[PDB]
Parts: C-alpha cells; structure tokens; sequence
C-alpha cells in the first residue's frame, strides 16, 4: 500500500512527462513555425519597399 | 574570559585576549577612518572641521582636506580577534576591513559570521584535521568547538537530525579558493563523530577504524579528483567539473548513503592546453605508476613526452608525485569494490584519450583527403576499446553519409578528419565521467536506509582568466546564482526560516541585488540566450549573439558591461556582466560549435558495437548517454534531452537546474564564504589590493550587519528543555 | 613487448604468417590487398576457428 | 524509505508540473504572436498586390 501511492505518483509524473512530451514536439513546432513566418514576414515588408 | 569564554589551542583564536588600557585614552571621541593605498583603511583624526569640508590628517600625520561623507566614524579594539565576527558594532568598511586581514594573517583561516563563516583559502596541508580534533568533538559542547568547519557540520547534524528538514552546505569562493579541500572536512566530521566510528582507543593520529561507508564515501573523493581534476594558471588542483554531494541520514542517527550529481565537464581541454594547465590528473598517474606487463598491453610508451594530448610539456604539480599517487587510487577502486578485470577497464577507456591525438594526419595535395601516418597511435587506441579495427581506419575518413534519409559514401578533406579525431577524444572522457559518477553513487546508494540530506553546493570553479569562454561561462553561470543565493539567504531565507520558526526575530535588509541581471529560474535560464532559440539555422552566429544581447539588455539594463572595443567589424566579441567577485571578460567566436559538438556518426555508432563491457556501457539510450545521430524528429540532443544533432546541453542544463533549486530554497542552508589571499598560489601570503576589493565585494559587510545577532547555534526545543529540566528545582515543579 | 615502427611491427607479424610484401602491398597509411589476400588471412584465423 | 518516496515524488511532482506550465508560457508565448504573424501576414499580402 506505502509502495502504492508510490506507483500512483509514478504513474502520474509519467503521463505530466509525456504530456510535457507532447508539449516538446509542440512548441518546437510552434518555434520552427515562427522563424517560417519571419521569412514571410520581414522579406513582404521588404517588397513594399 | 572577559566577556569571552575559556580558550583551547591552535584551531581557536588567540581568545584569552587581554583589556591593556593603552587603548582606552583613544576613545575621545573624534578619530575616523581614512583611505590610504598601502594598508586599505586607515586611522585618522579631526583635528579643525569647515563646516562641509574636513582636515584630517592619519597615522602618517599627512594633513589632508575631505569631503564629509567619506568619515567612517571609528570601531575600537574591543572587537580584536575574537572567534565570532559579530560584536564589532560600526559597520561601515574599514572596521570589518582591518579584521579580517589579520585574522587570515593571524592563523585563523575560518572565522565565524554567525552561521555562514568566512574563510580565507590557506593553500596548506594543516594538521589540524587530526582525531584529537575529531575526537573530543562527538557531539561536543561547542566552546570546544570553535572556528573550524567541523563545528559548522556538527551544528548542522544536531539540528538536522533532530528536526527532521532537509539541509544544504554551501561553500562559494573564487579560483582555486581550495573548495574540495573544504568539503572534505565537512565529511570528515560526519566520518569519524555521528556514524559508527568506533572510537574507544583514543587515537588522535592516525584513526582508521571503521566505518566501512565512512571509508569508502571518503575514497570516492580521491577518484574524482585524479580523474576530473586538472591543473590551470591560477590553479594546480583545479577540479573540472562541479558536484552536488547529497549526504543522507536514516533513522537513527549515523550515515544512511550520499547522492553526487555532476554538472559539467572540462572536455574541451583535452586537444591542447593553454598555457602551464595540467592534463586530466588520472593519465599522468596511468603513466608513471604502471608496471611492464601492465604497460604492454595498456599500450603505454617507455618513453614519455610522446603523449600528444598534452600540451607544452609535462608541467609539474607543487610537492606531490603521479607516480606514488596512482598505487593509492587504485587500491580505492579495490576497497570500493570494484573487481580485478574492470580495475584494467577503467584505465583502458582512459589512456586512449591519452592516446588518440598521436594520430598524424598530413597534407597530400591531390584532393585534400587526407589519411593519418600510421597505426600505432590508432591501435592503442583501437585494442583498449576493443573495436573492429577494419572498420577505424577506413571509416573515420570514409563513412556512410546520410543523405536526409538515403546513404552515399564520402572521402573527408584533411582537417575536417584531423578535427573530428580531437572530437573523438572529447566525446569518450565527456561520456565516462558521466558514467563514472552514477557508477560510483550505486555502491553509495542509500542501501536500505533513507534519502533524507544535506546537499553540498560543491561547483568548482569561478576561475577567472584572459580565456573565458562559454565552459567558463555556464560553470560561472551557477557561481553567480550562489552569491544570488547568499543574498537570498543572508538577509532573505536565513531570517524567512527565523519566521516558519516564528522567533524572537526582526525582519531588517540591507539592498544587494543581481536579479536585475542575472536570471534565477530554470525558464528565465532558457530563456538565457541566443543560443536555444537560435541553435538550429544556418545563419546565426557569435556574431549575431553579441548583436542580440547588445540589443535585448544594453542601455536599459545597467548591469552589463559592454566590450572596450573587440566588436566594430572585426569581433572576438566580448561582453562581462556585473558579478560580485570581478567584472570577468568573456570570448564568444567559437560558442555555437561548443553548443552543437561535431564528431563522426559511423565510427561512434561502430564504437557502440565495441567490447570491454565498461568501453560498451558509456555508449546508447536506454539510460540515456549516447546513441548519438540519424535523427531524433527535430528537437535538439540527444536522448534525454533533446531530439538529435549530438548534445545540446545548455537545454539539458536546464533540465537538471530546475530540480537543483526546488530543492536548495527548501533545504535549509548552511554556508562558508571561502575567499583568497593572493593571485601568486602561494601559501600565506595575504594582499591588501586583493582582499580590498574581496572583503567589499563578498556581501561581508552587509553580511555582519543582520547575521551578527544571527544565530551559528540550532538544535531542537524538547531536547534541550528535557535535557535541563531540574536545574531549575526551585522555580519549576 | 617492443611497439615502435609500426611498418616494422606489422612486417614482423605478417613475415611469422609468411607473406611477402608485394601480395599485400604497403604504402604509408594502408595496405593494399590483392585477389585472396585478405581472405587468406581471414582463412587462416578460421582454419582453427 | 518508502514513508519518504511519498513525500519526496510529491515534491517532484512539483518540479515538473512548474516545468509544464512555464514552457507552456513559452508554448502560449508562440500560441499569441502566431495570430500577430498572420495578421502580419494580411496585411503584407493585401498591400504589396
């Protein structure tokens, strides 16, 4: 039973890792995604001008 | 004992001070203190006042006009050399200036400022490490007890165990202000009192009388030092890594395990040495002490000055050997347990990074594909791996490109091979220490005990030098957090644990603040700089970096120093940031390539299909250590952590931070403030110009100001009214 | 016990399993190995084994 | 021991779950400039034709 509340909150912080695992993927994606639009933005900028 | 307690002998101060009336006609009243070059602060008279404008003249008698506000009103000698810092009473500079100075000078290296002590980093071996010392210290009685750093970890263990919370001990210092050194004595208390040392034969020389835990937990600091030690400018012993030792205690009292994390690693001083820096302590060792059978199948040269990694020359430590020094490390493998093939396993993953820069590679101008001149240098490499030897030779300067996912074969141009064989070198002692710490930590594991600590802030560095790079930096980067943390727990967690406690305390701070600068949380920390964000795109640069900060901080924030001119179209580029012990300068044109590590893929993936079982170990996932290419979807590692290009390990630093200071802001902390007296590393020698700047600069002036009524002495309620009960048979029944 | 050239070195092993140096040639770096020779070596260790 | 690895999970499930929420600030910090970006994006376009 101690052991048992151990393998709970192991369990948990497991999926809070692989949550967080996701979340890795994600926001990388999200960042790789940012320096895209940069290079739409900041060059259409440049043909205005 | 004249407002003082009763004396002992040469670990104390010299405490049975007189009251010699010579210094009492001095107090009338109108003496100050004075700025002089040769002393630092000095003693001066008003002898007329204009208004604003002061003459006063100095011990010299130099009539000399002042500005006001510069007066520091004068301390008398009531507080001369005391074994606690906290009577002097006016605490503006000189007065704690003067004191010090001549405590160091005096003998007394560490000296109390209630709990968190200063200490002044002698250079010697002193023999007052001695049983006697650590004899009649069995949880003593603390006048006994005085100025020595067993006293400061008997106070911790006896509230400690008591109160049952988590503790830290913090040592900050500077170059080769002797950490290490200082840590063991913190150890070598908690060896020889609170376990089961079985003490009942008296020796005060030479103890060794168990326990077992206690030796071994000892012996694992020699083995890190000859292998993680190396030798610098400013420093013969210079520890190139930073631990965190996590000393734990069970239930009943003696020593339950301790947990060491690592935090870096000197990998890249293994290609050249500077200048007067030592290689890696544990391959001199290797060298000189192994014997004629040993040295043919270890593939050790007769001769010396071959050895290719070791640059300048073969420079000498101070009063030590290598030879002698490697019969006793060995044999503390053999008392930690280790087994009589992987005694010859460790040695062979170490010496072929001894080894490995022999190999010539040359120029043969028809293409540039150079091929290295020979094989002796590849092979003593080569056996002790135990690696396919067809495969090396040949596929180090020809491997299996990926192409994006297909496979085309490439012959490499001459240095970019010579580079990679100085990268294979870097990336096999990085991995082993890495291994070698955890590995060491499971024979120390707390066997059925409890996880209940102290944690050690033991991070060797704070080394300043022309040379800082990013090494130096992300080592510097913690060395600030902990002078942060002085000042979080100085003023701040001291007196916030007065608090939880609730106390007969006031709340009073002073204002030393490097928030404004440096960043204390993990994400503030990853936030922390143009490098995570950045790492992946062609483009960027240490170049653009230094652009980038000189954007996002300069002007507004007034902390960080800018170059003096490295910058304007041709750059090292250079920027320092405000740390308390020294404006530092750093370089950036190389970082980006020390954030990404580039090797060869098919020769480490080959490597990983090696042999020696210790050799193979230090290679794949599961764990998490190598397996170290083809593709990780895109993150940035790794394994663990991120995805893959081979390290990046300012984002995994991040990952361990995080964990590290949850637990330090929680762990009650313990503190020693060890600083140096001169830049020559000699032993005794006190500088005046040195210790002026340290002695403002370490947060000590403000540091008597609250933490003179602060307390060096905690333990536990019940105890101590249980204990005393009946003294009182007059006035309690 | 003796590494030093390890031209001479590897002349001395090859020369006590007896090939001359023309059938497998030498240069500075490598060896090249004509038809067999390489898989005469390989023969030769997987006789016993 | 195991009275202990309940308290001291428990304090790690306080580590990683900041480290989820903080990143996931850096995640909201791509999650808002993202909708900045395309109405950058808008307004770059409409003009430039």
């Amino acid at each position: 039973k101690l052991l048992q509340e151990k393998n709970d909150l192991f369990l948990q912080l497991e999926s809070e890792r692989s949550g967080a695992g996701d979340v890795e993927e994600r926001l990388t994606k999200a960042i790789s995604m940012k320096n895209d639009l940069e290079g739409q933005v900041q060059e259409l900028q440049e043909r205005l001008s | 004992m004249a407002e003082d307690p009763d004396p002992t002998e040469y670990l104390y101060i010299s405490m049975e001070q007189k009251r010699k009336d010579q210094t009492k006609p001095y107090d009338g009243k109108k003496m100050v203190w004075v700025a002089d070059e040769k002393e630092g602060y000095l003693l001066g008279l008003i002898k007329s006042t204009q208004g604003d404008i002061c003459t006063v003249d100095i011990e010299g008698q130099e009539s000399r006009q002042v500005k006001k506000d510069l007066l520091q009103q004068v301390n008398p000698p009531k507080y001369e050399k005391c074994e606690d810092m906290s009577n002097l009473t006016y605490l503006n500079d000189a007065s704690v200036l003067h004191n010090l100075k001549q405590r160091y000078y005096a003998n007394l290296i560490y000296t109390y400022s209630g709990l968190f002590c200063v200490a002044i980093n002698p250079y010697k071996r002193f023999p007052i490490y001695t049983n006697r010392t650590v004899q009649i210290y069995k949880g003593r009685r603390r006048t006994e007890v005085p100025p020595h750093l067993f006293a400061i970890s008997d106070g911790a263990y006896s509230a400690m165990l008591a109160n049952r919370e988590n503790q830290s001990m913090l040592i900050t210092g500077e170059s080769g202000a002797g950490k290490t050194e200082n840590t063991k004595k913190v150890i070598a208390y908690y060896a020889n009192v609170g376990a089961a040392t079985p003490k009942p034969g008296k020796e005060a020389p030479t103890k060794e009388k168990k326990a077992t835990l206690e030796d071994q937990v000892v012996q694992t600091n020699p083995v890190l030092e000859a292998f993680g030690n190396a030798k610098t400018v400013r420093n013969d012993n210079s520890s190139r890594f930073g631990k965190f030792i996590r000393i734990h205690f069970g239930p009943m009292g003696k020593l339950a395990g301790a947990d060491i994390e690592t935090y870096l690693l000197e990998k890249a001083r293994v290609i050249s040495q500077q200048t007067l820096e030592r290689s890696y302590h544990i391959f001199y060792q290797l060298m000189s002490g192994g014997i004629e059978n040993l040295k043919a199948d270890l593939l050790l040269s007769d001769d010396i000055y071959d050895y290719h990694f070791v640059s300048q020359g073969k420079i000498e430590i101070p009063g030590v050997d290598d030879a002698e020094e490697l019969r006793l490390t060995d044999t503390a493998f053999d008392i930690l347990g280790f087994s009589h093939e992987y005694k010859t396993d460790v040695y062979k993953i170490t010496a072929s990074c001894m080894h490995l820069g022999e190999m010539k590679f040359k120029q043969r101008p028809r293409e540039e594909q150079a091929e290295a001149d020979g094989t002796e240098e590849g092979e003593r490499v080569a056996h002790l791996l135990g690696v396919n030897a067809a495969d090396l030779y040949k596929n180090l300067v020809k491997p299996k490109i990926k192409v994006g996912n297909e496979m085309v074969t490439q012959g490499r141009n001459a240095t970019q091979v010579s580079y990679s064989v100085g990268g294979l070198a870097k990336a096999m002692f990085d991995r082993t220490f890495k291994w070698l710490v955890k590995r060491l930590n499971e024979t120390l594991d707390t066997k059925q005990k409890r996880q209940y600590f102290i944690g050690v802030l033991d991070i060797a560095g704070f080394e300043i030098f022309d040379y800082n790079g990013f090494e130096q930096l992300c080592i510097n980067f913690t060395n600030e957090k902990l002078q942060q943390f002085f000042n979080h727990h100085m003023f701040v967690l001291e007196q916030e644990e007065y608090k939880r406690e609730g106390i007969d305390w006031v709340f009073i701070d002073f204002g030393l603040d490097l928030a404004a600068c440096i960043e204390l949380i993990e994400k503030p920390m990853g936030i922390l700089s143009i490098l995570e964000e950045e790492s992946m795109f062609p483009k960027a640069t240490d170049k653009s970096f230094q652009d980038k900060l000189n954007a996002n901080h300069l002007g507004k924030s007034p902390n960080f120093v800018k170059p003096k001119p490295p910058k304007p179209g041709q750059q090292e580029a250079h920027f320092s940031i405000a740390h308390y012990a020294g404006t530092v300068p750093y370089n950036i044109t190389g970082w980006l390539e020390k954030n990404k590590d580039p090797v060869n893929d098919t020769v480490v993936d080959q490597f990983k299909k090696g042999s020696n079982k210790l050799v193979q170990e230090i290679f794949e996932d599961h764990p998490g250590l190598g397996a170290e290419e083809k593709g990780g979807g895109g993150k940035g590692g790794g394994g663990r952590k991120k995805g893959a290009s081979f390290q990046t390990v300012s984002a995994l630093y991040r990952e361990q931070l995080n964990r590290l200071m949850a637990s330090l802001h929680s762990t009650q902390p313990h503190f020693v403030r060890c600083i140096i007296p001169n830049e020559l590393k000699q032993p005794g020698v006190i500088d005046s110009g040195l210790v002026m700047h340290q002695l403002t600069c370490n947060g000590v002036l403000e540091g008597i100001r609250i933490c003179r009524k602060g307390f060096p002495n905690r333990m536990v309620y019940p105890d101590f009214k249980q204990r005393y009960t009946i003294l009182a048979a007059s006035a309690v029944p | 016990k003796g590494f030093v050239d390890a031209k001479k070195v590897t002349e001395a092993v090859l020369g006590a399993i007896q090939l001359d140096a023309n059938d497998y040639r030498l240069g500075n770096t490598k060896v090249f190995f004509r038809a067999g020779v390489l898989g005469r070596l390989e023969e030769m260790r997987d006789d016993r084994l």
